[PDB]
RNA sequence: CCCGGCGAGGGGAGUGAAAAAGAACCUGAAACCGUGUACGUACAAGCAGUGGGAGCACGCUUAGGCGUGUGACUGCGUACC
């Protein structure tokens, strides 16, 4: 029962070189190099699904701050204002509203200003 | 009852080990021997 | 006119005719859902929440599709410790079309 | 416990412990695996590094040359003369308990009855040793893929069946487990039953 | 042809040591 | 029948089911070497990946911010055994 390996080994290597398309030099041509590149791609990919959720919130916060200060209040007080007014609109939605409807956002600044005074 | 409808008693044909065949098997590398020393070697170990 | 509502443990800003992708809802793909907990309604004028949720505010919507998102590969790898894994994931979703914003 | 005769209309009384007992799947399986193992020509070998032709000069030193250390041109890592664990001729046969074999035959035979694959007749023989003669008969009985077991090693019947691929002939003494399974129907003479019965008992 | 095969090749092997130069040296 | 040193090599015709079966002749992988289109790059510094992600080019997204290619900027990031 002699087993020749050529057919199975090609299929296994081809899967890897396929995952490595777009990489530079040997990393998209040479199995040994590609294999290390594809794993590391996976390592980073896992990690940055966690990181992605961090980066977006920092962006929303940063934008609300600018728009809050435009209506004459700091981020820290505006959020506190909304909490004591029991407004629960999150920062994804608030940063969206900060950009596309400045008049609705100003109305949320008053809502949060009334509660805070 | 045909020659392709007969199958073994449950639990009666345990698959047994195949060492040195990679991470997934759980016994790839070293082969359950640990690292180094007399017990790890080819032919290696002490008498009765 | 748009509105804000909660459904997938997350919030969405939507208008009439818009399709929005939510977490899985146990509803057949021709039936109608109502979202009766709405965080904001804005038209010419805009009624926002005080108590969380708008009092008279209801959003009605039609379930259009169930399905799964494109597959993602999970890799774990501990260098020099002869350890690795891989795994697949597809996340469920329901798509709904907003047919009514009731103010 | 009665098996109806095909045409004579004279039912035949048989032991329910032989022809009427439950199917033991694990047991029958074990006897069929061992029969197939018992049929091997365990005939093979390869060459160990001791049996590869060549000499045991070190191809090139324990030190100083830039190459990997070598000892034998017949090392199994080397091109030519590999085969780390070469094969020998070996015996693939397995033991079967007398009782486990008989127990197994009885279970299969009892199933044959239940599945209407066992056919009993008063007589089964042929006139002249012409396969064509048999062929006519088999069509007439509506049989095609069939094992024939007769009372005595009938020769005409034996000769006539040899070129018919879907037909085999057997005396009661020469039966085996896999033949009784390998055909769609099985034909036994009245005499054949009495001999099989005594044998399993 | 055009046999195209003059070479054996049977490539030669040098051995063993021309230079043993130091040093550490002790 | 041509180019061609009365050359090696071609290009034609013809044989041939098929010459990308034509004498380094079944099929005919990658490494490696080539030509052709798309996008990117001469003020920008590093396991060259991944998370964002403007612009351009295709496939209409074949009415709806859809598939692919490429992908400036920026955030996280010291290969394996």
């Amino acid at each position: 029962a002699r087993v020749k390996r050529g057919v199975i080994a090609r299929a296994r290597h081809k899967k890897i070189l396929k995952q490595a398309k777009g990489y530079y030099g040997a990393r998209s041509r040479v199995y040994r190099v590609a294999f290390q590149a594809v794993i590391k791609a996976g390592q980073y990919a896992y990690r940055d699904r966690r990181q992605r959720k961090r980066q977006f919130r920092q962006l929303w916060i940063a934008r609300i701050n600018a728009a809050a200060r435009q209506n004459g209040i700091s981020y820290s007080k505006f959020i506190n204002g909304l909490k004591k007014a029991s407004v629960e609109i999150d920062r994804k939605i608030l940063a969206d509203i900060a950009v596309f409807d400045k008049v609705a956002f100003t109305a949320l600044v008053e809502k949060a200003k009334a509660a805070l005074a | 009852m045909r020659l392709n409808t007969l199958s073994p008693a449950e639990g009666s044909k345990k698959a047994g080990k195949r060492l040195g065949r990679g991470i997934g098997s759980g016994l790839g590398k070293t082969g359950g021997r640990g690292h180094k020393g007399q017990k790890s070697r080819s032919g290696g170990g002490v008498r009765r | 006119m748009y509105a804000v509502f909660q459904s997938g443990g997350k919030q969405h800003r939507v208008s009439e005719g818009q399709t929005v992708r939510l977490e899985k809802l146990d509803i057949a793909t021709g039936e109608t859902v109502e979202f009766a907990e709405v965080l904001m309604i804005a038209n010419g004028e805009e009624v926002k929440i005080g108590v969380p949720f708008v009092d008279g505010g209801v959003i009605k919507a039609e379930v259009v599709a169930h399905g799964r998102g494109e597959k993602v590969k999970i890799v774990k790898f501990r260098r020099r410790k002869h350890y690795r894994k891989q795994q697949g994931h597809r996340q469920w979703f329901t798509d709904v079309k907003i047919t009514g914003i009731s103010a | 416990m009665e098996l109806v005769l095909k045409d004579a209309q004279s039912a035949l009384t048989v032991s329910e412990t032989t022809f009427g007992r439950d199917f033991n799947e694990a047991l029958v399986h074990q006897v069929v695996v061992a029969y197939a193992a018992g049929a091997r020509q365990g005939t093979r070998a390869q060459k160990t590094r001791a049996e590869v032709t060549g000499s045991g000069k070190k191809p090139w030193r324990q030190k100083g040359t830039g190459r990997a250390r070598s000892g034998s041109i017949k090392s199994p890592i080397w091109r030519s003369g590999g085969v780390t664990f070469a094969a020998r001729p070996q015996d693939h046969s397995q033991k079967v308990n007398k009782k486990m074999y008989r127990g197994a035959l009885k279970s299969i035979l009892s199933e044959l009855v239940r599945q209407d694959r066992l056919i009993v007749v008063e007589k089964f023989s042929v006139e002249a040793p012409k396969t064509k003669l048999l062929a006519q008969k088999l069509k007439d009985m509506a049989l095609e893929d069939v094992l024939i077991i007769t009372g005595e090693l009938d020769e005409n019947l034996f000769l006539a069946a040899r070129n018919l691929h879907k037909v085999d002939v057997r005396d009661a003494t020469g039966i085996d487990p896999v033949s009784l399974i390998a055909f769609d129907k099985v034909v036994m003479t009245a005499d054949a039953v009495k001999q099989v019965e005594e044998m399993l008992a | 042809e055009q046999k195209l095969i003059s070479e054996e090749d049977l490539f030669s092997t040098p051995v063993w040591i021309s230079q043993a130069q130091g040093i550490r040296a002790g």
